[PDB]
Parts: structure tokens; C-alpha cells; sequence
RNA sequence: CCGGGCACUCUAACGGGACUGCCCGCGAAAGCGGGAGGAAGGAGGGGACGACGUCUGGUCAGCAUGGCCCUUACGGCCUGGGCGACACACGUGCUACAAUGCCCACUACAAAGCGAUGCCACCCGGCAACGGGGAGCUAAUCGCAAAAAGGUGGGCCCAGUUCGGAUUGGGGUCUGCAACCCGACCCCAUGAAGCCGGAAUCGCUAGUAAUCGCGGAUCAGCCAUGCCGCGGUGAAUACG
């Protein structure tokens, strides 16, 4: 019972908030609720489109929802079609007249939440988890990324007893907050149970 | 003190005499962190002890604390079953601490109503060679010279 | 918690006293922070995520 | 030390019921699930059954017990 | 003319101005003995001037604020020290061997959770 | 001391006001 | 110094010595010393026969006092006891009334501890 | 009197926006008193770490709202030529009271 | 308070500063003892941070979840009641048993927070809780606000008391639809045990223990003496 969340540690230095705006006593609550609704919608629909981060900014009734995608072709859609429906459905929930923004993320294997989603996918179809783990750590290690680490939860391969998986490489020092350690969590819901997937990725120094 | 020697705290000098033993005694009188009230106690006792007997409270204080300091005591040592009372000498620092503690505890075990009066009369009796603090000291010394048959267990 | 037990959201409590906080995300029954509208567990997780601006690691 | 401080609160439920019962003569057992209300003078002489939470217990209401509440005479607890 | 020393002790600030005079020291519209009336350690505030033989050679005006009056006294001490040094730097030779130029950095320590006051642990009985 | 509610210290411990501890 | 139904304080301050009367505490003693025009800090022995008689005039008949007060309180107990009130039941069984917990520390109202086995 | 109350959750953002405003106003106006810092409103929240006790494990976070003041003196036009809308920072928040 | 000014304390953003660098000593080295200089040193003080794993530790009663049971029914609404029960037993605490004390006037010095019907200066009424009126503060400007121990003055005189406030009778305010079960608070009266605690056992090595008040979250109200922070004064001792 230890090892608090790494991004919560990192929020101050070498990490930034997923929502950066200002509010007061009378506004913060339902604005945060609106942010949660936005992220909820985008996790309902855009899961298979390869999305990693949703950064929401507000100046004054202006919304700047920024979706970082591993495949922007599914977000934009053919002729822009899909940036019409769910960009309107986005405004059919909040009456704030909000516009949507897309951005490219290179090396989907370099973003920890994307790697978590990938390993969770391969787990849901019941691959041998250790191969997915080591292969993911190599995908990370084959492009910079001076450290990489993967943890999987219990009931591996459908086993009755719960276990714990492993096989990090390089150097992943969660203790020290210096060098932009990224983290992602995924949830594989299968017939035998639920498997948590924690992807730690270490890159850069200062 | 498993690793270090636990270096002794060096108390601040006193504002009236300029002596450190006075500050130590005033600390021993203090309770709940009231050094102001304790200083007032000790200094009203100083006035009372300088008036009721026409001597300097400095040397009477010093002579009383010197009279209460014991030269031997007993410590329990586990040997061959239940432990035994083994006599031994005393450190000068521990003599100081024990003398001041016995002074305060015998002063507050006195009948006198006001605290300063208790302090003053206790210091007087201790400076004369009698009183309760010197009685406790001489009982400590009477523990020695009594179980001296264990003088081969000094350690 | 229980869906119906968020009946506070339609407040109409028949009496002004029966309003309780009922943390929005987790539907907390007991311990809810009014300023965030969340509960200590939901607040902990959401501040870990980084979705609450200005929230840092307190240390002094 | 008990206080209601102005417009001593009596629920409408038994209020209108008993002020209309008095007009036709004394009635027999009444039904009471509202022990929150205060006793008023004109209640004397009736027989009021109050709720323990489980049971219905009758209470003879007299002049002496006017200032108190309905429920002082219906013990919730059961011991020995 | 006039020389300045600030000093600081346990959340207290005592601006000290020193000039020549008779030895009359005032604080916040009160004399030094009326504002600190009946405090046994109030004499330690003018202690730093006893290695320089002031109080008849000097004169002072002090404005103090914050904390408690004991911290005020010790901040007055330190401020007098720095004013004395800015007056005559040679006084350092007689000051630091006494220790009057050192900022006392002992601060009240913050309270920690799981404790009563920052170190006292709650008592358990029958472990 | 602090438990005596009709004295001033018991009033400041409970933080209340009354005849034995008027506000001002 | 006889003031009320039998009551004789002595050798103390008057306002303090009036607390020894049943229906008089510090507040009523200060009120008596106030409206009777008597120095509170006076000793009991130094009280004038006129000062004592005025204190008797006031204290005797302005509030109900020792015997009347004891009987009034006890008869109030009997009054809310003969009615079937819950408060009367708490007075009957010898348990606290003000609405405290009785699982632990009901000692003052329930008397010394009688420890059954377990 | 043109009071510009600056508030934010980020201190470097406040410094950036305020210094940009003052640099814009320094090419037109007076000896401007400039960027005064105000005390920060600190909201602390202590939360028991684990659900379903372990009471004595709680950790706390702190939000802090920083405040800055500008107080431009005698600006007429060229100051507000570089003022209407030119700023990058998002988390910053600006108010104007006169 | 004004004119005015930033030097000062301050507020808050970036920096400087400590590195065994200098010297003596010892040593093969790290390093150790001592000294100067310095605000500060040998990790300057305090946090945040808790390794591979352990105890089949803790909660599916936060959440999410794999299986097994429920369906006019465990689901669902509402009223009342309950979680507050008492012949007992332990845990954690609060207040105390007093004269270094209690009470009464008078007066001085904190930091950290909180407040748009929310905090509520001020006038009036009331012994009071509180009520009426009403100013200001979108709060380094207003308000909570008085800090408390302390200082001087006074009374108490070793006594179950001017210690201690439990219990109980009566009167009364307030939040609230509503205080019988079962709230806090004010006033009058009642004024219990307790006069330093058996075996045993607990916390703390420096601003620490001890003591003193203040604030906060949750909350209409509050059974908070809890919890989480803040500063005031300020020890004793460590042979080993
Ligand atoms: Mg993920
Ligand atoms: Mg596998
Ligand atoms: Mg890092
Ligand atoms: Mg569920
Ligand atoms: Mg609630
Ligand atoms: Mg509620
Ligand atoms: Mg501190
Ligand atoms: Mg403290
Ligand atoms: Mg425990
Ligand atoms: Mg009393
Ligand atoms: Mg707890
Ligand atoms: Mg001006
Ligand atoms: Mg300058
Ligand atoms: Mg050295
Ligand atoms: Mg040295
Ligand atoms: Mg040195
Ligand atoms: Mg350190
Ligand atoms: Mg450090
Ligand atoms: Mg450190
Ligand atoms: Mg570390
Ligand atoms: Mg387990
Ligand atoms: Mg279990
Ligand atoms: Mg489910
Ligand atoms: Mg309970
Ligand atoms: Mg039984
Ligand atoms: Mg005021
Ligand atoms: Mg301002
Ligand atoms: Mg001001
Ligand atoms: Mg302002
Ligand atoms: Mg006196
Ligand atoms: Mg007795
Ligand atoms: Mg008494
Ligand atoms: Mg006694
Ligand atoms: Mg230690
Ligand atoms: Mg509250
Ligand atoms: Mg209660
Ligand atoms: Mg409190
Ligand atoms: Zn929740």
C-alpha cells in the first residue's frame, strides 16, 4: 500500500493540468462538471480513434477543447464530416457555444495512456500478457525514451488467483520528480474479471 | 544516546547575577513554560531571603546547592537472578541536576502558602545544613555505605 | 451510491433543511466537499488526474 | 428548559380534527402518527392513541398534561 | 547623526534608531519601561550596549511589532546590535564573541497530522 | 475552570456571550 | 446572622456568605447587596442590625426559598411523575433526563458502580 | 483611476500577462507604479487517503489564487491602442474597476 | 488622518548564498576533531516522496467489477420510529481536584484562514441568549475581531471554598415544517464526585515537551471535548 499517482505528483513541475482556467466560489463546481461531461463524451466516442489527452481552456465563455489524437483522420473524418456531428453534439450538451480543436501526437507508442490502451486491447482478446508487455516496452525504447515500464493487474490469462506483472526496462525513477515521467491507466474488462494496466514511460531529463 | 555523546545544552546566563546556575534553577522552578512567573518567584524569594537573613542571596544559594549535592548513590544491576542495588559515585552535571530538582521538590513540599516564601526558606535551610532537600540527599548517601557489600559490582 | 438516493438533485425537498451535498461524480452519501461538489475520494482521484486547475501538492 | 418561543406549534392534522370533534361531543379513540405537535387545552377528556413506531397505545389526556407533547406517554423503548 | 538596525526574532520586527543622548529609549509612544513593565528579561534588550558602554553615551527610538513581547525584546536586542555595528564597525570585535549579531532561527514547528501538537503522539493503552 | 459556563473562562472556552461575559 | 428560613452565615464576606442560603447563588447575592445598599466586601460580624434587617426584608420575600423551594422542586418531580410522562419515567428508573447517553458514564444519576459478570 | 485586478491559479502566467500589459503601457504613459503583488488566497483541503479507514493517512492539497495590481496613471489613447485584445495567456483573469 | 515619499517592515516573483572551499591536527583514502569568516555548516530546521515484497492484511458498504441468489418482490415512495437504548466492561479524550491558583475590572502583543443574504462594524431594546434598524466590504482597504496565557490594580485565605460544574427544577432565545423520543444556546436556582489517583501503562531529545488561545473543512442547526492547520510563552535530560 504505497506509490501514489505519479501525474498527481508531477502536476507542479514538468507536467500541466488537463484544464487550465480560473473560477471562484460561485462558478467552479458546475464548470468542473462540464469539463467532466466533455471528457466523458470524448471517452464514450473517441476511444477507438486513438486519443490521449483532452486539454480544455477557458478565457471568458470561450472554450478551446483540444483533442490530442494518434490518428487525426478518424477525428476529422472524410470531408470533415465527423467534425460536424460530435462537434455539434458537444454544443447540444453545453450552451456555451464551444468550438473543437485537433492536434497530432507522434509515436503513439511514446504516449503512456496510448500504450496502456494498446496493452489492455491485447489483453481483452487474451494474448499472453508478458509478450505484449515486453513488446510495448520495446516500442517505447526503440525511439528515445530512456526508460519504460509496464504493470498488469491480477487474474492474468484468466487464472483464478490474482497475480502481478512486470518487465520494465531502462530506468523509470518514479521517486524523483525531475524528468517528465508520463503515466497512463487502462481497464481491460473480460469474462474472468477486470485487469488494470499501468504504463509508465520515462523520457527527457530537464 | 546510542551514537553520539548528547552534547549538553549551554543555558543562557542570568540577567540579575550573570550566573548560569541561577538560570538553571529558574528553569527548574518553571512549569507550563512560564519562565517570567518563575523568574518573579525566584527573585521575590531572593529579596525575602536577603531580608529575613542579612546575607547575600548569591553565596547562600551557592552554599545550599553545594550542601545538597550528594557524592554517592545506588543503581540497580541484574546479576544472578533479581537485580541488586550497587553504589557508585556521581557525575558533576548529574549532581547539579539532582541538587536543583531536590531543591524545588522539597520547596514545594513545604507548608508556606506563597511559592517565593517556600523557595526562600528552603534555600535558607539547605544553606544551613538542614531541611528536606538535604534530608533526601543524606538518604541517597545512606543508601551508599549500607549496601556497600556490593562494592565489587561497580560496573 | 444509489441512483434514487440522488433525489436531492431535483431538490423540491418539501422542506429547505433536507438539502445535502451528494458529490456529483461518485454520488457520495457521507463526506462531500461543497466547493468542488466532489467527495474526498473523487477529489483525490480528480486532483491526481490534473483536471482541477491550481491544485498542487501541499508541502511546508 | 423547553422552548417553542412564539405561536406554539401544533400540527394541522389533529388540530382541525379535534376542533371539529369537540363540536359534536366527546369522541372515542383517535388515530395519531404525528407526535411532533403540542398539546392544547381543549384536548382534555379524549383518548388519543399514539404511535410507538410499531404499536398504537391509548393515552388518557388530562388537565395536568396540557403543556407537554403527545409522545411523552408513548414509550418508544422497551426494557425489563 | 543617527544609525539604523532592524533585527528579527520569532516573528517580531523591531526597527531601532540610535543617536547620541542621555539614555532614554522610547517604543511606540511609550517609554521602554512602561511598555515592558514588570518583565524580568526586559533588561536583555539594552544588554548589547554594555560591551560598548552606552546608556549615557547614547539614546534610542524603537518601533516594534509582531509576535509576543519576548520576541519583541530579542528583536530589539538584534536591531540595537546592527545599529551599533553600522555606527562603529569595530564594535563587531566585542559583539559576535558575545553572540549579539546572530539571527535566532528557532521557529515554532508546524503541526503534523496523526499528532496532537506537531510531535505529541496519541496515547495507546493495551498493545 | 473552563467547564463553569457562568464564568468568563467557561464563556470563552464555549465561545458564547452573556451576563458573565458581555461582548463589549 | 439570620436572614432567611433558618440560615446563619458567619465570619466571611456577605455576598459570599449569602450563597449558603438555599435559593441564593452569586447572582442573587450580588442583587441583594445591590438593591439593599450594603457594602459587599463587609464581614458578616460587622453587619448592622439595620443592614441585616434590610437584607432580611429583601431576601425573605422576593423569591421562594429553602423549605418552599425544596418542596416545590420535589413536588414538581412528583407532578411530572404521576403523569405518564417519559421524563417522569426517567426520574422513576433513576436515569439521566437531559438526553445523554446511558451506555457509559451515567454515574452521577445512577449511583456507585455495581459490576455484574460477563 | 484605472484599477486592473489580476487573478490566477498560475504565478508565471500572472507575471507574463501583467508584464506584457505594463510593457505595452510603458511606451505611452507616465511613471506607472506598475506591478504590485498582493497576498494569495490559499485554500487547503485535507483528504483521508484510503476509502474505508486508515484514518491517520490523510494527505492534503492546496489551491492558491494569486493577485496583482497595475494602477496606470494618466493613460489616454496609445496605452489602450496596445490593450484592446492582444494577449496569449488563458489561465489569467483580468478585471478593471474605476 | 492629509500633503507626499519607498528608504524601511511588509506582500510575491526571480535570484545570490555552503561547497568540508580556508587553517591546525590525525589519516593511505573517504572522512573525523578543532578554529576563524558567515544569517547559516558538516543533512541549517520542516515537509512532499515509502524499494523487490510480506501478512490470502482493508473495503465489492465509494467507485468500477467476475460469478451466485431477488423479482408485486431485497428493488421503490412516504409517514413514524431506529442507529442516542443499560445491571455492566475497555479504548480515546474533555474538565478537574486549586494559592506558580480562581474571579473581577483595566490594558498590550499573534499568525493562519473564512464571508454576496454571507460575514455583519455601529445605534436601540433586552440581565442575557437574541431581536429591530442599518453602514461597508465583490475584501493587504470591510467584517469575523475579542486573541488567550501576560502586565498593573483588587478581592479570596488553605476551607468540598469565591476550588469543581456534574445533576436537577423553572424561565427564555434560535436554526428549522417540526426539538417527546433526540439540538445548541442564555438566565435564575440547585452546587454531585473529585483534595493528584492500585497493579500496570503512554507521549516527547529544541522551540521539542508542557501550557495558551485562534481559525478552518463538513454544516439550516448542532450534541466538535473530534479532526486538520495557526501562532504566544517556553523546559528538563541523554552516564551509557
Ligand atoms: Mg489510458
Ligand atoms: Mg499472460
Ligand atoms: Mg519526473
Ligand atoms: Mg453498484
Ligand atoms: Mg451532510
Ligand atoms: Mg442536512
Ligand atoms: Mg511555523
Ligand atoms: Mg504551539
Ligand atoms: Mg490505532
Ligand atoms: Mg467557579
Ligand atoms: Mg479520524
Ligand atoms: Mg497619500
Ligand atoms: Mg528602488
Ligand atoms: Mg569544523
Ligand atoms: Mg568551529
Ligand atoms: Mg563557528
Ligand atoms: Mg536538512
Ligand atoms: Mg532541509
Ligand atoms: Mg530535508
Ligand atoms: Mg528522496
Ligand atoms: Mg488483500
Ligand atoms: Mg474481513
Ligand atoms: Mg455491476
Ligand atoms: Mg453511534
Ligand atoms: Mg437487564
Ligand atoms: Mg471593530
Ligand atoms: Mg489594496
Ligand atoms: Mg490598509
Ligand atoms: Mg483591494
Ligand atoms: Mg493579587
Ligand atoms: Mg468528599
Ligand atoms: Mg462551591
Ligand atoms: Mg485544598
Ligand atoms: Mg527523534
Ligand atoms: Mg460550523
Ligand atoms: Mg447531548
Ligand atoms: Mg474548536
Ligand atoms: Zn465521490
Amino acid at each position: 500500500g504505497n506509490k501514489i499517482h505519479p501525474i498527481g505528483f508531477r502536476l507542479g513541475i514538468t507536467r500541466d493540468w488537463e484544464s487550465r482556467w480560473y473560477a471562484g466560489k460561485k462558478q467552479y463546481r458546475h464548470l468542473l462538471l462540464e469539463d467532466q461531461r466533455i471528457r466523458g463524451l470524448l471517452e464514450k466516442e473517441l476511444y477507438s480513434a486513438g486519443l490521449a489527452r483532452v486539454d480544455i481552456e477557458r478565457a471568458a465563455d470561450n472554450v478551446a477543447v483540444t483533442v490530442h489524437v494518434a490518428k487525426p483522420g478518424v477525428v476529422i473524418g472524410r470531408g470533415g464530416e465527423r467534425i460536424r456531428v460530435l462537434r455539434e453534439e458537444l454544443a447540444k450538451l453545453t450552451g456555451k457555444n464551444v468550438a473543437l480543436n485537433v492536434q497530432e501526437v507522434q509515436n503513439p507508442n511514446l504516449s503512456a495512456p496510448l500504450v496502456a490502451q494498446r496493452v489492455a486491447e491485447q489483453i481483452e482478446r487474451r494474448f499472453a500478457v508478458r509478450r505484449a508487455i515486453k513488446q510495448a516496452v520495446q516500442r517505447v525504447m526503440e525511439s528515445g525514451a530512456k526508460g519504460a515500464k509496464v504493470i498488469v493487474s491480477g487474474r492474468i490469462g484468466g487464472a483464478e488467483q490474482a497475480r502481478t506483472e512486470w518487465a520494465a526496462q531502462g530506468r523509470v525513477p518514479l521517486h524523483t520528480l525531475r524528468a517528465n515521467i508520463d503515466y497512463g491507466f487502462a481497464l481491460a474488462r473480460t469474462t474472468y474479471g477486470v485487469l488494470g494496466v499501468k504504463a509508465y514511460i520515462f523520457l527527457g531529463e530537464v | 544516546a546510542r551514537r553520539r555523546r548528547a552534547e549538553v545544552r549551554q543555558l543562557q546566563p542570568d540577567l540579575v547575577y550573570g550566573d548560569v546556575l541561577v538560570t538553571a534553577f529558574i528553569n527548574k522552578i518553571m512549569r507550563d513554560g512560564k519562565k517570567n512567573l518563575a523568574a518573579r518567584i525566584f527573585y521575590d524569594a531572593c529579596k525575602i531571603i536577603q531580608e529575613k537573613t542579612g546575607q547575600e542571596p548569591l553565596k547562600v544559594f551557592k552554599q545550599a546547592v553545594e550542601n545538597v549535592k550528594p557524592r554517592m548513590e545506588v543503581r540497580s544491576r541484574r546479576v544472578g537472578g533479581a537485580n541488586y542495588q550497587v553504589p557508585m559515585e556521581v557525575s558533576p552535571r548529574r549532581q547539579q541536576s539532582l541538587a536543583l530538582r531536590w531543591l524545588v521538590q522539597a520547596a514545594n513540599q513545604r507548608p508556606e502558602r506563597r511559592a517565593a516564601v517556600r523557595i526562600a526558606h528552603e534555600l535558607m535551610d539547605a544553606a544551613e545544613g538542614k531541611g528536606g532537600a538535604v534530608k533526601k540527599k543524606e538518604d541517597v548517601e545512606r543508601m551508599a555505605e549500607a549496601n556497600r557489600a556490593y562494592a565489587h559490582y561497580r560496573w | 451510491a444509489r441512483k434514487a438516493l440522488i433525489e436531492k438533485a431535483k431538490r423540491t425537498p418539501k422542506f429547505k433543511v433536507r438539502a445535502y451535498t451528494r458529490c456529483v461524480r461518485c454520488g457520495r452519501a457521507r463526506s462531500v466537499y461543497r466547493f468542488f461538489g466532489l467527495c474526498r475520494i473523487c477529489l483525490r482521484e480528480l486532483a491526481h488526474k490534473g483536471q482541477l486547475p491550481g491544485v498542487r501538492k501541499a508541502s511546508w | 428548559p423547553r422552548s417553542l418561543k412564539k405561536g406554539v406549534f401544533v400540527d394541522d392534522h389533529l388540530l382541525e380534527k379535534v376542533l371539529e370533534l369537540n363540536a359534536k361531543g366527546e369522541k372515542r379513540l383517535i388515530k395519531t402518527w404525528s407526535r411532533r405537535s403540542t398539546i392544547v387545552p381543549e384536548m382534555v377528556g379524549h383518548t388519543i392513541a399514539v404511535y410507538n413506531g410499531k404499536q398504537h397505545v391509548p393515552v388518557y389526556i388530562t388537565e395536568n398534561m396540557v403543556g407537554h407533547k403527545l409522545g411523552e406517554f408513548a414509550p418508544t423503548r422497551t426494557y425489563r | 547623526e543617527q544609525y539604523y538596525g532592524t533585527g528579527r526574532r520569532k516573528e517580531a520586527v523591531a526597527r531601532v534608531f540610535l543617536r547620541p543622548g542621555n539614555g532614554k529609549v522610547t517604543v511606540n509612544g511609550q517609554d521602554f519601561n512602561e511598555y515592558f513593565q514588570g518583565l524580568v528579561r526586559a533588561v536583555a534588550a539594552l544588554e548589547p550596549l554594555r560591551a560598548v558602554d552606552a546608556l549615557g553615551h547614547f539614546d534610542a527610538y524603537i518601533t516594534v511589532r509582531g509576535g509576543g513581547k519576548s520576541g519583541q525584546i530579542d528583536a530589539i536586542k538584534l536591531g540595537i546590535a546592527r545599529a551599533l555595528v553600522q555606527y562603529n564597525p569595530d564594535y563587531r570585535a566585542k559583539l559576535k564573541p558575545l553572540g549579539f549579531l546572530t539571527r535566532d532561527a528557532r521557529v515554532v514547528e508546524r503541526k503534523k497530522y496523526g499528532k496532537h501538537k506537531a510531535r505529541r503522539a496519541p496515547q495507546y493503552s493495551k498493545r | 475552570g473552563k467547564g463553569d459556563r457562568r464564568t468568563r473562562r467557561g464563556k470563552i472556552w464555549r465561545g458564547t456571550y452573556g451576563k458573565y461575559r458581555p461582548r463589549k | 446572622a439570620r436572614i432567611a428560613g433558618v440560615e446563619i452565615p458567619r465570619n466571611k464576606r456577605v455576598d459570599v456568605a449569602l450563597t449558603y442560603i438555599y435559593g441564593i447563588g452569586k447572582a442573587r447575592a450580588k442583587e441583594a447587596l445591590e438593591k439593599t445598599g450594603i457594602n459587599p466586601a463587609t464581614r458578616v460580624k460587622d453587619l448592622t442590625e439595620a443592614e441585616v434587617v434590610r437584607l432580611r426584608e429583601y431576601v425573605e420575600n422576593t423569591w421562594k426559598l429553602e423549605g418552599e423551594l425544596r418542596a416545590e422542586v420535589a413536588a414538581n418531580i412528583k407532578r411530572l411523575m404521576d403523569i405518564g410522562c417519559y421524563r417522569g419515567l426517567r426520574h422513576r428508573r433513576g436515569l439521566p433526563v437531559r438526553g445523554q447517553r446511558t451506555r457509559t458514564n451515567a454515574r452521577t444519576r445512577k449511583g456507585p458502580r455495581k459490576t455484574v459478570a460477563g | 483611476k484605472i484599477r486592473i485586478k489580476l487573478r490566477g491559479f498560475d504565478h508565471k502566467t500572472l507575471d507574463a500577462s501583467a508584464q506584457k500589459i505594463v510593457e505595452a503601457a510603458r511606451r505611452s504613459g507616465a511613471q506607472v507604479s506598475g506591478p504590485i503583488p498582493l497576498p494569495t488566497r490559499v485554500r487547503r483541503f485535507t483528504v483521508i487517503r484510503g476509502p474505508f479507514k486508515h484514518k491517520d493517512s490523510r494527505e492534503h492539497f492546496e489551491l492558491r489564487t494569486h493577485n496583482r495590481l497595475v494602477d496606470i496613471i494618466n493613460p489616454n489613447r496609445k496605452t489602450i491602442e496596445q490593450l484592446m485584445t492582444l494577449d496569449l495567456p488563458t489561465g489569467v483573469e483580468i478585471e478593471i474597476k474605476t
